[PDB]
This record gives C-alpha cells, structure tokens and sequence, in this order.
C-alpha cells in the first residue's frame, strides 16, 4: 500500500490527467508490489496554503509518499518545498519546471531528489554550441542573481585549458541598484559579437529594453541565454528580441504524465529492490513530525537503493546534488511570430541540428538594414586554393 | 521543403498572367528563388531571380516582359509575366538553394502557359 | 503615519526588553511623521507551528523589518531557516541579532541577510593580519569539510591572493571521526611550525589529544585557533599558552537589539523618499506577486550610518558584514583566560602583561629551521653527468686524471639501470661531472650537505593533460619539483615561459642554442628542403622536450610539428648510434652537449650554427629561502673564473 498525490496550480489539465495516471502504475509494473492514488489541485498557490495541505493529506492517509508540480516559475516555492520535505523525513519528489528551477542543494539530511539539468551540465552545452558556427565567446554580463560564483568560475576553467580558439575577453558586471544609464556606461564597454548573459526574468527585460536603446538589438549579434530565462512559459514578455538562442528543458513534445509515469515508477521500483532484498518495511510516521520522528530516524533511508532505477529505455541513476546525467534538453528560438519552436535534440553526447548553417534573421522591425553577409565561392586548384579533410 | 506552383492557363499573345510558387518555412527571409523554363526539345533555362539582399536580375533573352516581386511577411513569390509572345510556351518552374540543406535542386510539378493565335 | 517593525525572540522574559525598545523608537522620535509599532513571537519546540505563526503575524500588520535570535538547544540552524526563507518569498529583509554559521553569508544560497556580528570566516584574515605583523611567512593551516571549512578555506584564499603568498599545505580532515592520526605527521615535515584550527568543539578536543599523543605539542610550536575551540569540553583539556580571541560583544542580547532598532529607525527617516512606494506586501491570501521596491530597501538600508551608541558606527560590507570592529586577544595562564590584547582589525595594541609561550621561553618564535639536507634531482645528460657502475668493495675506481689530484665523486641511486624494461630496480652507483663538482662547490661555500636522487622514468618534463585530471600534470622532473619529491635541480635545464610561470630560476651560466648534428642538401633554417616534407632527411627530436613545445607554439609550422609526432624517439645515446649506423638523417637538440658530441666522437660534422638562443640555469620551488646566496655565489664563481677551469677540465683539451 503505498500512497501519491498530484498537485495542480492555477490549471485546467489535471481532471483527466489524474485518471489516466491512475490506470498507469497497474501494467507499468513488473512486481507484484501495490499501488494506491490519489489526486488534488489549488488556485493560486502561498507557502501557508502549501504547508497546511501536506499534513492534512498526510495525517488523512497516512502518506508514504508525494509527487509534486506546479508553474508560474517562482523561486521561493522552490526553497519552500525542500525544507518541508527534510524534517518529515519523507521523500518527495517535485516534477515540473516551476519546482525543477534549479537550487544550491541543502544538507544531505533531505531527501528531495531534484529532477532537472545541473548548473555545470545546462552551461557546458551552451559553451559547446559555440563550437559550431560562431568561434569565439566574447562577453559575459550578470547581475547578483544568485549562483553566478559557480557559473562564470567554470567556463573560466574550461576556456583556459583547451587550447583551441576561445579567446574570451570581457567580462563585466552590472548594479541593479544603480537603476540608471550608469549600467548603460559599463555595458557600452563591450564591442563584440556573441554576448551571454546569465540574471533574472525580471531584471532580463529590462537588460534587454536599454540595449535597444543604444543599438545591441542589432542584426549582427547574437544573445545565448540559459534554462531559466523565461523557459516556464508559453507567453513570451515584451522587449525581447525576435532571434534567441536558449537550451531549456521545457520538452515541448513530452506530457506531464508521460514525466509522472516515470516518476512513480521511480518511487515504487526503487523501494521494491530495497524492500524485497532484506524485507524491509517502509515503516511510515504516525504523524506530521512533533514528536514521533526520532523511532523512525534509525531505519534506513531509500538513498542507496533511490540513487539507481532502471526500465523506460533512460538511465535515470541520480547523483549526489540531485541532477541527472541522462537529461532531455533541447534547444529553442524566438520565430517571426513569437512561438517558440524546436530546433535541434541533445542525447548520446552530441549537436544534432535541424540547419546546417545559421539561419541570420532579423530582430524587432523597423531596424533592418539588412546589408552584409557575403557569401563567397571558390575551387580547389593549384596552390591558390588547397582542400583537407576534418581532424 | 516542399513548394507548390500555380497559375497557368491559355492566353492570347501579348496578353498577361500572374504564376506564383509558395513553400512553408519558418525562415523565408533567405531563400534564393528563381524561375526555371523547359521547352520540347531544348535544356532546362533561367528567366528571373531574386536574390537575398534585394537584387534584380533579369535574362536578356526575354527581357522587359515579364517581372520578379517577393513578399517578405507571406511565403509565396508570384511572377508578374506581360506581353505575352509564343516563344513563351513552355511549362515554368520555381527553385530554392542554400541557408542549410542538401541534395540543392528542388522541383515542384510544373505549370504549363500556352500562348497562341 | 505608522511604521511596523517585527522580532522574533526566544525569551518571554526580556518580551519587557522588546517593549522598552518599542518605547525608545517612540522616544528617539515621536512627531507623528513615523510611529513604531512591534510584534513578538515564541520560541520554537517545533517549526511548522511557529512558521504558520510567523506568517499570521506578517498578515497582522505592515511588517517592515524582522529580528531574530539564538537558541538554548545545539540545533544549528533551528530558529533561522523556517523565517529565513519565509521572509525571502517576499525579499523582507531581516536582521541577525547573532549568529555566525557562514552558510547565511552567501547571498547566492538564501536572500538579502544582514549581521551585526561578523561571521567566523572575516576573523582569519584578522589573525592573518596579526601574524603579518608578527612576521611568519610559512603557515599551516588545518580546516575541516563542512561549510564551515569551505568558507574558511575561500576567505583565507582570498586574504593570502591579496599578497599572493601561496601558503603551503592544504591538508583536510574528515569530520565526526576518530583515531585520525595520519594528517599531522602528513603535516610535520613542512619545515614550518605554525597551524590553524578551526572546527567544533569536540573535533578540537581529539585534534589536540591526538597532537598531545604525537609530541607536537611542546616547544618551538606556536599555533592559534578562533572561538569556537575555546569553549566547552575543548576547553577542558588543552595546552597551555593557547592564542585566541574573543568576540568584540559576547551575547550582549538585549543592547543589540536596541542598537538594531536605532539603525533600522535612522533607514527608514532616510528612506522617507523615491517615487513608487506603494506599500509592503499585506496578507497570505493572493499576494503572490512580487515585492517590486524590495531592493532598493535593501541597498539604501546597507549604505545608511548611526554612530551614537554602544555598537558604535557602521558601514556594512558588500554582503552584510559588521565591517570593521574591535577584538581582544586572550591567552591560557594556568587554565585560567585572560586579556593581552585589543585588536581594532586594523592593528594590535598590547596593553596587558606579556603574553607566555606554552615552551615558555619568551623568545621570539621565528623558527623557519633551516634543515642541512635538500633533495636532489637529475637526468642522464652525457656531457655533465656520468652514471658510473661502483666495485665490489662499495667504492667506484679512483682515477687521477690529468694532474694526479683525484677527481670528486658521488654516490647516487635511483634508477633501474635499464629503462626499456624493469619491473622494479632501485640499484647505487656513481656520479661525477661538472654539475657535481659544481655542486660541491655551492656547498662547500654555504655549508649544508646533500643527498643525491635520480627521476623516475627519464624524461625532461612537459605539461601534458590526458586524463584522469582537468590539469596538465608536469611529467618528470618538474612536477617531481612540484609534488614535494625534490627540493632542487641541478641539470642542464633551458628556461623557457611555460616553466618560468610556475618556478623559480637563478642567474645563469653557460649560454647555448639549438643546433643541427649531421654525420660526415644541409644548411640554416631557410631551405625548402627542410621547409617542406621530403624522404631524403628524416627529423626528428626527443618526445617531452623543449623542442616539441616550441614547435608546438607557432601555427606556421603545423607541418613540421605533425611531421615531427609521427614518429620520435626516447633517449639521448641511442639516437646518437643509430645515426651513427647510417639508420637517421639528421636531428636537433642543444648546442653544447651535440657539439661536444661531435669532437669527442669520430667523425662527426656540425652543422651550421645555433638559430635560438638560450641559457641553463639552476631552478627551485617559487618563494624559497635560498634565492639570495645561490647568485652570488654563482656571480663570485664567475669573477674568480675556476668555472672557466673546469670547463678546461671537461670539454676543453681531448687531448
Ligand atoms: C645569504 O648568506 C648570508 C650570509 O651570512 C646569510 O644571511 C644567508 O645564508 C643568506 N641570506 C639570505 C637573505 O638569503
């Protein structure tokens, strides 16, 4: 007997999706183990309302364990999620954008088990798609936004020991604080083309709005930006410039219960090996932890027989900080119309590309010129012209 | 990519037609289009061409009766022909190349223009 | 209008002391401009209660400002992260009567939070400031892997970049264990002796019973640690003389919230102005949106000033820090604490009675001992160094030269005595040469003795990075350097700007080139014949030499390096024969050593004359303290001129 719930906030997909769940689990099995469901959703969602729920569900059922997700993409619920799942002791796990935004991780004590791409596996992509057409990775600029230390100190390390090309040069910082064209002095200091950027929703319209200003929304640059940035969403803010490059894990193709059926999964496969191999009891709280938390204490925990699961054609094996190592990310543009559409698929360690060459298209109209770009043709001949195959 | 051609029919000489070719890409911007003409008996031919930065180019042989426009903001480019004369029987075709791609020579059915007495 | 302030407390008691503060911000000003008013809240035998609580009396009213404070239990971190994280959701910015767990500081892990009392990791750089004035320059530091120990590792980073000192020694220990023995002898051969602690108090108490076990602990040892090692069980045993500070104010409690509440009075007068004000967040009912004004709360309140009060005058650090304040340095007279010292950051001030060593000489603890003996290390170079097989009896034949007088010689070991294949030899032989009688020279001149080792494998040293690391480890005899192995080379070692990066040269004392040797179309660098590929001469070098990075740092020359890592051998004699044999065509390498090749050997014709120039020069570990000696003496070799004569000796008269 064991228990899962499905939380849904502020939408209008989970009736049926609750339902089909269901029915999921039965057949998906290959144990002779037992499964038992149940659904719930909210409006708009507040940390009150969240932490009320859990222990009513709980102390209700009798709850072995939950699955969470939720939108909006907040930081806070984030934050407010593991912390409520390290003293009850009971492994959750959240899977949608909005709770899989990514964190520095917390004390081993959790048992969280995050479901998203790493800081360094999001950022070595995104140095690794530079290989392709443009060479050189010229700017960085960031705000304070939390996480920037681990960031720009690994592309550091990386671009200084492979001695091919990367000649990075500036890298600048802006104050928010100083809400004035003073942070347009310091970001006129970069003459380049290829400029990354690593802040905030909120801040990145505004970045966005004052380079417009001065001209960088010009046809000859090109914007790299990470998962974060604006990737929990269908409707796209103003100011941005048409043309971005962003590799997010959004999987406009994937359904939420095609992520719940692996994630249940997860739950019972990995307690059926711990379970079955030393007829282990899954002995669960009598209640929401005021005082009977410490019997359980003893017991071991899921996390060595968690870390590993299998079936469903994906190794889905953890890691120490909780981020996978066989993720599904992708990479997606801005359209002429404003709909985001796929592009090219990462999997097996490798750039596969629907285009071959940059496609080069405009910005926000009435900013076109339009005139650069040759393109040139030439023979291989005599030593005017000599032709090689790829190291 | 696929494309779709279209606009042909019989018409008097000196008379006037409006052929259009239209494919479905979310970067039309660049994409060279040009027009392919093949008669019985003789090699594939140029007519008109457009290029990506917004150049002109028209073949001396039939020059000044017929003309080349795109739209930007709609993916068709039609071909404005006029002065119709019966050396211009032949079934016209419509091409792109580059901005990614291979196997460069792309085809669509062919509309045939009649022009006769 | 009406200003509301919020504190979270632990007492029920000096609840008076909360009320007596909202009375002194009512007194400070009261012309109906700004009001104060307070809220309170219990302490916490659970969390989920008291974080409901917490968010009931956000809704109360139009919280501002919220104040917490220390626990009674060994919870770490009980009462700060429910309303850490709570009040971020909404970036309220808080205050931290005390606390001192460095996770708090990294504004990257939790929101803006501001601390009245510096953090554990700004105090190392205050010792480091003490042992600055006091002189050392070999340190040891000891720190465990917590986020205690990153923190301090990260500050003392950046407190020894600022005079890139390079501190030596970055050994840690595993926390929560016991019979740790192995990190302190690790340790104890650093030639240096001064350690810093930092950890808790029980790790303390079986550091120092495990340093009390090995006898480091008597005299010619100095070692200070921070506050949280002098309290408790770890101060119930201990040597004697321990040097340690204290906090400037020491659980002051309630003053602290009373300079807190002046401060945060002053911000908000000054705040009194900008133009969206709207109004703080209100409700935990559909007030998800965010907090719009919430940063520029943040920055005017970090940069604003209060000088009259027992804290005294503020300008908080960039993250929050107490900026600069005061400190006292104590001492252990007899297990019984008492004061030295006051130190205001920026300088020392002794002012108490003098402050006795646990050896308990009052002599200046300067030790740095120079030890006599140093590590040697060599490589097989035909011209300065000879591998000489000893007898029978122990000693290699004597042999009088020239002049009868007997020529100096060594007793070196280390190799296998065959390179190609040996699964494990380490035989003794004999070394004799010009760097050996060199050698003997420098020591006879700055008196200390040596002992002689050879490398392992054989090669010069190349940064490589392969695998298994993310770095270019130095093969051979420079990362032998490097690791701690040896001490100094003496060898015909070129400098170059790679190895120049990370060690130390002296003056040098022969100068050379790279030349071509040929045996009896050849001219300078300039022919096609050499400038493009051809089967009639066939180059090549020694693989992980100079040559191969120098011909790997120029784009011009891709065919030649490729051409070059086709193929290439590994020795020095070996290539020499195998020209000899008519097998090779030609090759490079330096000038003195194929030149003197050339005329000690038959038939042997050098061609052409050296294109790059460079010297040979005796390199050390960066920062060592034999810089100074070394280039003298090798300058007053060079005025009395016997190097000339043992270049006489050597490569002058083959008579
Ligand atoms: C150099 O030699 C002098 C000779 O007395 C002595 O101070 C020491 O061995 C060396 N000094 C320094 C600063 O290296």
């Amino acid at each position: 007997a064991l228990n899962i719930a499905v939380m849904l906030g502020h939408s209008h997909d989970v009736t049926e999706r609750e339902l089909r769940t269901l029915w999921g689990p039965e057949q998906a099995a290959g144990l002779p183990l037992d499964v038992n469901v149940v659904a719930l959703l909210m409006n708009r969602t507040d940390p009150k309302s969240l932490i009320t729920h859990v222990c009513d569900l709980m102390s209700g059922a009798r709850i072995h364990g939950l699955v969470f997700g939720d939108d909006t993409d907040q930081e806070a619920v984030a934050q407010m999620l593991d912390f409520i799942s390290s003293h009850t002791f009971v492994p959750i796990l959240g899977i949608h954008g909005g709770a899989s935004m990514i964190m520095a991780d917390k004390d081993p004590t959790s048992t969280f088990f995050q479901f998203g791409a790493s800081i360094q596996q999001q950022a070595t992509v995104m140095l690794k798609i530079m290989q392709d057409y443009d060479w050189h990775v010229f700017s960085l600029v960031t705000t304070i936004f939390p996480g920037y230390r681990e960031f720009i100190s690994f592309v550091k390390t990386t671009v200084d020991n492979s001695f091919v090309g990367w000649d990075m040069q500036n890298v600048i910082t802006l104050d928010t604080s100083f809400e004035d064209a003073k942070t347009q002095v310091q970001l006129k200091k970069i003459h380049s083309s290829v400029i990354l950027l690593y802040s905030s929703k909120d801040e990145a319209v505004l970045i966005l709005s004052e380079a417009r200003s001065l001209g960088l929304t010009g046809y000859d640059f090109f914007w790299i930006v990470p998962s974060l940035v604006s990737g929990n969403t269908e409707l796209i803010p103003k100011e941005f410039p048409s043309g971005l490059i962003s590799v997010s894990y959004d999987d406009w193709d994937y359904s939420l219960e095609a992520r719940v059926r692996d994630g249940i999964g997860i739950l019972t496969t990995a307690a059926s090996s711990m379970l079955e191999k030393f007829s282990y009891i899954p002995e669960a709280k009598a209640s929401c932890y005021g005082q009977m938390e410490r019997p359980e204490v003893p017991m071991h925990t899921l996390h060595p027989f968690m870390v590993n699961v299998t079936w469903d054609g994906k190794d889905l094996s953890f890691t120490e900080e909780g981020y996978q190592v066989h993720p599904r990310l992708v990479v997606i543009v801005l359209n002429k119309d404003r709909e985001w559409e796929k592009v090219g698929k990462w999997e097996n360690h490798t750039l596969s590309l629907r285009h071959a060459v940059w496609p080069r298209y405009k910005s926000f109209s009435d900013s076109e010129p339009d005139d650069n770009h040759l393109s040139i043709v030439t023979l291989e001949e005599a030593p005017f012209v000599i032709v090689e195959d790829i190291d | 990519v696929q494309l779709q051609e279209s606009g042909g029919g019989l018409v008097q000489a000196g008379g006037s037609l409006r052929l259009s070719c239209a494919a479905s890409a979310a970067a039309a911007a660049a994409a060279a289009a040009g027009w392919y003409r093949q008669a019985p008996g003789k090699e594939r031919a140029a007519a008109a061409a457009a290029a990506a930065a917004a150049a002109a180019a028209a073949a001396d042989s039939v020059k000044g009766r017929f003309t080349i426009s795109r739209d930007n903001a709609k993916n068709t480019v039609y071909l404005q022909m006029n002065s119709l004369k019966p050396e211009d029987t032949a079934v016209y075709y419509c091409a792109a190349a580059a901005a990614a791609a291979a196997a460069a020579a792309y085809w669509g059915q062919g509309t045939q223009v009649t022009v006769s007495s | 209008k009406i200003v509301n302030i919020g504190a979270v407390l632990s007492t029920r008691k000096h609840e008076q002391m909360f009320r007596e503060a909202v009375n002194q911000a009512n007194k400070r000003h009261g012309s109906w401009k700004i009001q104060l008013n307070a809220t309170s809240v219990t302490h916490k035998p659970n969390a989920i209660q008291m974080a409901l609580s917490v968010c009931e009396d956000l809704i109360s009213s139009q919280v501002y400002a919220i104040l917490v404070s220390h626990p009674p239990t060994p919870n770490d971190h009980f009462t700060p992260t429910p309303v850490s994280y709570t009040a971020g959701f909404y970036r309220i910015p808080v205050l931290g009567l005390t606390t001192r767990m460095s996770i708090y500081s990294d504004k990257s892990i939790h929101l803006s939070f501001l601390r009245t009392v510096p953090p554990y990791s700004h105090q190392s750089s205050v010792w480091f400031e003490m042992m600055r004035v006091y002189s050392w320059n070999h340190i040891i530091l000891l720190v465990s892997d917590d986020h205690e120990g990153r923190a301090a590792q990260k500050r003392l980073e950046t407190l020894l970049e600022e005079r890139e000192s390079k501190a030596e020694k970055v050994l840690q220990f595993d926390p929560g264990t016991k019979n740790v023995t192995a990190l302190l002898m690790e340790a104890k051969e650093l030639e240096a002796r001064v350690i810093i602690l930092s950890a808790s108090e029980d790790d303390a108490a079986t550091v120092y019973r495990a340093a009390a076990m090995l006898n480091m602990t008597g005299s010619g040892y100095v070692w200070l640690v921070g506050e949280r090692e002098i309290s408790g069980n770890a101060l119930r045993y201990a040597p004697d003389g321990i040097l340690g500070l204290q906090l400037i104010n020491g659980k002051n409690e309630s003053a602290h919230i009373s300079d807190a509440v002046g401060v945060v009075a002053q911000a908000v007068h000054e705040l009194l102005e900008k133009e969206n004000i709207t109004d703080p967040p209100r409700g935990c009912v559909g007030n998800t949106n965010i907090w719009k004004t919430g940063p520029l709360f943040k920055r005017v309140l970090m940069s604003s000033k209060y000088a009259d009060g027992v804290t005294g005058r503020v300008e908080f650090n960039e993250d929050g820090d107490r900026k600069f304040a005061n400190y006292s340095i104590m001492n252990l007279q007899n297990r019984k604490l008492v004061q030295v010292g006051i130190y205001n950051g920026t300088h020392v001030i002794p002012n108490d009675r003098k402050i006795i060593w646990p050896g308990g000489e009052t002599e200046k603890p300067r030790g740095y001992q120079m030890s006599t003996r140093l590590k040697i290390v060599t490589i097989h170079q035909e011209p300065f160094v000879y591998v000489k097989p000893t007898l029978s009896d122990g000693t290699c034949k004597e042999e009088f030269t020239v002049n009868g007088d007997p020529v100096k010689k060594v007793i070196c070991t280390g190799p296998n005595d065959t390179s190609p294949g040996s699964p494990r030899h380490t035989v003794p032989q004999c070394c004799y040469g010009f760097c050996i009688d060199l050698l003997i020279k420098l020591a006879r001149t700055m008196n200390f003795t040596y002992e002689v080792h050879l490398v392992a494998d054989g090669k010069f040293g190349t940064q490589e990075r392969v695998n298994n690391s993310n770095k270019k480890e130095w093969n051979g005899m420079m990362g032998e350097l490097l690791s701690g192995q040896a001490d100094m080379i003496v060898a015909p070692l070129t400098i170059n700007n790679e190895r120049a990066q990370y060690i130390e040269f002296s003056k040098p004392f022969k100068y050379q080139g790279l030349t071509i040797l040929v045996k009896k179309r050849i001219t300078g660098i300039n022919d096609p014949r050499l400038r493009n590929p051809s089967d009639k001469f066939i180059y090549a070098t020694v693989k992980q030499s100079s040559v191969d990075i120098y011909f790997r740092r120029q784009v011009e020359l891709s065919t030649m390096y490729r051409h070059m890592e086709k193929h290439n051998y590994e020795s020095a004699a070996e290539a020499i024969q195998a020209v000899r044999d008519n097998k090779l065509h030609a090759f490079i390498w330096d000038s003195a050593v194929l030149e003197f090749e050339a005329s000690q050997k038959c038939d042997l014709v050098t061609t052409g004359e050296l294109f790059f120039r460079s010297g040979f020069g005796i390199g050390m570990r960066k920062d060592s303290p034999w810089k100074q000696n070394v280039s003298l003496s090798i300058l007053k070799s060079h005025e009395n001129g016997f190097m000339e004569d043992l270049d006489k000796t050597w490569v002058r008269y083959q008579e």
